[PDB]
RNA sequence: UCCGGCUCUACCUGGCUGGAGGGCAGUGAGAAAAUGUUGUGGUUAGCGGAAAUGGCUUGGGAUGGCCUGCCGUAGACGGUGAGAGCCCGGUACGUGAAAACCCGACGUCUGUCUUGAUGGUGUUCCCGAGUAGCAGCGGGCCCGUGGAAUCUGCUGUGAAUCUGCCGGGACCACCCGGUAAGCCUGAAUACUUCCCAGUGACCGAUAGCGGAUUAGUACCGUGAGGGAAUGGUGAAAAGUACCCCGGGAGGGGAGUGAAAGAGUACCUGAAACCGUGCGCUUACAAUCCGUCAGAGCCCUCGACGUGUCGUGGGGUGAUGGCGUGCCU
RNA sequence: GGCGUCUGGGGGGAACGCGGGGAAGUGAAACAUCUCAGUACCCGUAGGAAGAGAAAACAAAAUGUGAUUCCGUGAGUAGUGG
């Protein structure tokens, strides 16, 4: 969903906007991701007992995949004719991601 | 006869138009254009809406039970009006709303809202919105602006005039119509009226003679 | 155009048929079955697709307010924590077919005309038979048997082949039109079980399909058949760890949460109906249950002292007068 | 008639077509003629559409139209009807 796993993006909207994070997971059926360091909760675990700190899933839309430069970025594509592939660019700078 | 001053893109004048008196010097009459603009919105709208009568809805056939001796509401069927899940009585049904409105009753109208538009000094005319063949809308922006800085406009432009119509399709309050096509709703709607040289000629010439 | 064999046979004159140039048509109503080549022609998957992490303030959250930019062949529509052209899916605009199918097109192939046509003269033969016509009983035409034509069914009777036959609303004569009793024929026209893309001065959970949820399900009937009811926590489940009462259910602390007057019996939460607390009133009294006077007590707003009046407001009402529900 | 062998049928489908059979409640302020109606229903059949179609046709003295089908008018008129 241009946006993949071991990603690095940017947190755009929300109580954490601004925090940078590395994408844990992906759930490109509801077009949500987890961000390591984003979005923590605080789960009544019952076993003993604990009360834990776990990231709960950002959409998607709320989130911009930092340039390798270092800037929030919209991802664009190129066609490689050699090999038919189709890399994600970066619109800034156009550099591949 | 009104001389209406055309301009370009460049903001160079180019020539004038003679409005003709006919055309454009009517006076407005309001109760004419308001029955015409009535016309015109029944017209548009479209009667898809219905309901199932008591014989339409699906069962009910059989008398639920003895005309005597149960003791409750004589009944006939189980989807009468007054029941829960029965038919609706006096509901609507498809229709359609477009009405005759003869055609000088019609045309009497464009003529009264357009003559409206000449007497405030709202009918521009352009020789074309753009350079050819490159649609490009802020370009077009840019030269409405200079003509008329109201919000809504209305861009009477030939058919074959492509440019110029995809140009100025993504603005917010402008609305493009062929001169053939012209009508008293859209021209009312409208704080301008921004004509094409090729167009303003056009519809002249087609009622003038 | 050429050639051959036939027109009993061979020989010189007129026809018939086969085989080679040339046209002319073809999946058609005018005959039929195939076969290749091609067409950025179409359908059946998709891909690209411009522009703000903008500043300040409210906020849990900005998509809210104010102020700056930017795209626009894209300011259609949805989503994202509240009204988003610039965050996402997309839109405008372009691009995409290995294979299958469908439309074309060019050929193999099929058939036909050329052993053939053009225009002239006077007579015999042919032009759809148990048919047409007539009669009896019906049908149907504006026409219900009427003066009842044309069309048609069943039973009888039953003709002509062109100066023939049938129609021109009984019929007769003249004139006019046509040539029955043989057969094919596309387009204009009606529809939508299904598939694709849309639209609504249409419904929004007693509405709209009977069916937003187990739906022709549950259930009723031997059977044909009849045939329901039930949507909404929150932004995310972060769905209450731990302690206390209790067998449990349920609850009280403590926590998550912006909110627990959101706790999986969950948005908003009315009325009937059911309680609890407080103020006034009621156990000598005949009451369509109110209404008009109206003592007392309680609350309130002012001015003036301890409480006492007022162009005051409320709640109760002891007591007197009047008073026979609403709709048909 | 019996064999052997090749090709076909049979059943389903929402609407539309064509050819047959064909009611009653109802209106007539009763009712039988009539209407409802060739409607509901039933039967046999295809097609992507079907049916019709190339004058034994209209017309009215005009040296006129020129296969069929389907819309608008003609017209609620000419007529028909206990």
């Amino acid at each position: 969903m241009k946006v993949h796993k071991g990603d690095t993006v940017l947190v755009i909207s929300g109580k954490d906007k601004g925090a940078k994070g590395k994408v844990l997971v992906a759930y490109p059926d509801r077009n949500k991701v987890l961000v390591e360091g984003v979005n923590r909760i605080k789960k009544h675990t019952a076993v003993s007992g604990g009360i834990v700190t776990q990231e709960a899933p950002i959409h998607v839309s709320n989130v911009m995949v930092v340039d390798s430069d270092g800037k929030p970025t919209r991802v664009g594509y190129r066609i490689d004719d050699e090999t038919g592939k189709k890399v994600r660019i970066a619109k800034t700078n156009g550099k591949d991601i | 006869t009104l001389k209406v001053d055309v301009k370009t893109p460049a903001g160079k004048t180019d020539g004038s138009v003679e409005l003709p008196a006919e055309l454009f010097d009517v006076e407005p009459n309001i109760a004419l254009m308001h029955q015409v603009v009535t016309a015109q919105l029944a017209a548009k709208r479209q009667g898809t809406h219905s309901t199932k009568t008591r014989g339409e809805v699906s069962g009910g056939g059989k008398k639920p039970y003895r005309q005597k001796g149960t003791g409750r509401a004589r009944q006939g069927s189980t989807r009468a009006p007054q029941f829960t899940g029965g038919g609706t009585v006096h509901g609507p049904k498809p229709r359609d709303y477009s009405q005759r409105t003869p055609k000088k009753m019609i045309a009497a109208a464009l003529r009264g809202a357009l003559s409206d538009r000449a007497r405030n000094d709202r009918i521009h005319a352009v020789t074309e919105l753009v350079e050819g063949q490159t649609p490009s809308t802020k370009s077009a922006k840019t030269f409405l602006g200079t003509l008329t800085e109201n919000k809504k406009v209305l861009v009477v432009i030939g058919r074959t005039d492509e440019v110029g119509a995809k140009s100025v399709r993504n603005l917010p309050g402008v609305h493009v119509i062929s001169p053939d096509q012209l009508n008293t709703y859209d021209v009312l709607n409208a704080d301008d009226v921004v004509f094409s040289v090729e167009a303003l000629n056009a519809y002249i010439s087609a009622n003038s003679k």
